[PDB]
RNA sequence: CUCGA
DNA sequence: CGTGTCAGTAGCTGTCACGGATGC
DNA sequence: GCATCCGTGAGTCGAGG
């Protein structure tokens, strides 16, 4: 029903209020720009959110899914494009 | 303890009256929420920094 | 960064 | 391309006078 | 109704880095 798609909702603002900010730390130490932390945290989720498998099991750490989808986000923006120009 | 401690001027005493919160497990949440804001707040991830 | 009036 | 046990800034206040919108 | 706080301003020219 329409209550099926909004509890979908519901579970991504819940993951959302649990680890956004966390992994904002860590995209922050990463580097070093507080507005690259955002967008690899909006990328992060954007991708939990298209993999229904890491929000399925709540007994496993889906934490630990997400510093590693954002430590590979951030060293591909360490390669071509940023070494000549930054 | 603190009124042990800090008797000896009325300006603590005016201190711990016009505070806001009271519990050792409470201040504790509430230093959390104010030095690391948007995270969940546990006894033991505040008692840990 | 440092210096000149 | 796939990603999955802890996994969490540096830096910093050693400026100040002054006016008026902002706020308990 | 007023204390708070935000935002504004703070010499000119020149040399080499």
């Amino acid at each position: 029903v329409s209550g099926a798609a909004a509890a979908e909702a519901a579970l991504m603002r819940a993951l959302y209020d649990e680890h956004a900010a966390v992994l904002w730390r860590y995209a922050l130490r990463l580097t070093g720009d507080a507005a690259q932390a955002e967008d690899v945290v909006q990328e992060t989720l954007l991708r939990a959110w298209q993999h229904p498998e890491v929000i399925g099991d709540t007994a496993r750490p889906a934490r630990a899914w997400l510093f590693t989808v954002a430590r590979n986000m951030i060293i591909d923006e360490r390669r071509s494009a940023r070494f000549r120009n930054v | 303890q603190i009124v042990e401690r800090f008797g000896f001027s009325e300006i603590m005493r005016s201190t711990l009256e016009k505070d806001n919160t009271v519990g050792t497990d409470e201040a504790l949440l509430d230093i959390y929420r104010k030095l690391r804001p948007g995270e969940p707040p546990t006894k033991e991830s505040a008692q840990t920094l």
